[PDB]
């Protein structure tokens, strides 16, 4: 399973990753991906139990998250595998990725609605289901509430973090994992959220399409960090309460702990990822 | 201590915010009667599930936020 940069998709790979998108929608199946995600925005809380987000599990959380969607588009077709956007190389509206041929663009500016690609309401194979603002058609303001998209730079100066995490594993931490979510710092993964807008700015954000490949570069951006810093590894390691410790289970799996996502290398590989 | 209470008419919409699927939950925020999931930060900033990634300092931040998200539409209640 190689894991392809979106810029670099050939014509019949978007047109396969959208028919298998659109096919779990139809089925049902993409929806409990989007309120999984939002039950664990709502639960994980900086001095209570936090697992998918603002705390040292983020980055296996989402890494086993995105393996559970990339299964289910493997079972509608066998070719597809999830296309990672590097936001600080394509950083403008005219990125290819906006095409219609793909995600489609920005929302229009009266009430942010797409309107054209594959994903746009006018279509009838997108509705909005699982919502907390009650409308039921895709939004995006791209770069309508902050400016500009990280830049290579400022994701350099991310990766050279050496610390994993710090105490208090929390949004206020310093070190990597926070820096890369966004919580401090230049902000790198919470800024992307905002700039897309719509449904991606909210809890709900699974569903954009776009949410797995901005999330799919996130995941790749931990394993260059592993290349940069061979020495260092996830912490904590052992007996911290509200917080997923390196061989402790995470929900809602139960069944996998952050040790066993650690090396991508099991499940995928990137088209290209820098040795150390 | 918990921020105090608010009530105003922010953009044509009631928004309320008090001390009190998803966390316990220390103050309640409505938006036209409907309660909006809002979280605080270990820095004192807030959050709301419709603007989840953009911190703002206060729960009636929050809760205009929101009210600037939804551009005139309903709140749909969350889950609990
Ligand atoms: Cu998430
Ligand atoms: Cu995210
Ligand atoms: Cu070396
Ligand atoms: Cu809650």
């Amino acid at each position: 399973t190689v894991r392809k940069n979106q810029a670099t998709l050939t014509a019949d790979e978007k047109r396969r990753f959208v028919a298998a998108v659109l096919e779990l929608k139809r089925s049902g199946r993409y929806d409990e991906f989007v309120r999984t995600h939002n039950e664990f925005i709502m639960s994980d809380t900086d001095s209570g139990e936090r697992t998918g987000h603002r705390s040292p599990s983020f980055l296996p959380w989402h890494r086993r998250f995105l393996l559970d969607f990339e299964q289910a588009l493997q079972s509608v077709d066998s070719s597809v595998t999830l296309p990672y956007w590097d936001w600080s190389a394509d950083r403008t509206v005219r990125a290819s990725l906006w095409a219609p041929d793909f995600l489609g663009g920005t929302g229009r500016s009266t009430d942010g609605r797409v309107m054209d690609g594959p994903f746009a309401a006018s279509t009838g194979n997108w509705p909005i289901n699982v919502r907390v603002d009650s409308r039921t058609y895709l939004r995006r303001s791209l770069g309508g509430s902050v400016a500009e998209l990280p830049t290579r730079a400022e994701v350099e100066s991310v990766l050279a973090i050496s610390a994993y995490d710090l105490p208090p594993y929390n949004s206020a931490s310093e070190g990597f994992r926070n820096h890369l979510e966004g919580w401090r710092g230049v902000n790198l993964h919470n800024r992307v959220h905002v700039w897309v807008g719509g449904q991606m700015a909210t809890g709900v954000s699974p569903n954009d399409p776009v949410f797995w490949l901005h999330h799919a570069y996130v995941d790749k951006l931990w394993a260059e960090w592993q290349r940069r810093h061979p020495d260092s590894a996830y912490v904590p390691t052992g007996g911290t309460p509200d917080v997923v410790d390196l061989n402790e289970t995470m929900k809602p799996w139960n069944t996998v702990r952050p040790a066993d996502l650690l090396d991508h290398t099991a499940y995928y590989t990137f088209d290209a990822l820098e040795h150390h | 201590a918990a921020p105090e209470s608010f009530d105003e008419v922010y953009k044509g919409r009631r928004i309320q915010g008090r001390p009190a699927h998803e966390h316990g939950g220390g103050y309640e925020v409505f938006v036209d009667g409907v309660q909006l999931h809002v979280m605080r930060n270990a820095d004192g900033s807030w959050i709301s599930v419709v603007s989840h990634y953009d911190p703002v300092p206060t729960p009636r931040a929050a809760a205009r936020a929101a009210v600037d998200e939804l551009q005139g539409a309903p709140l749909l209640p969350f889950p609990a």
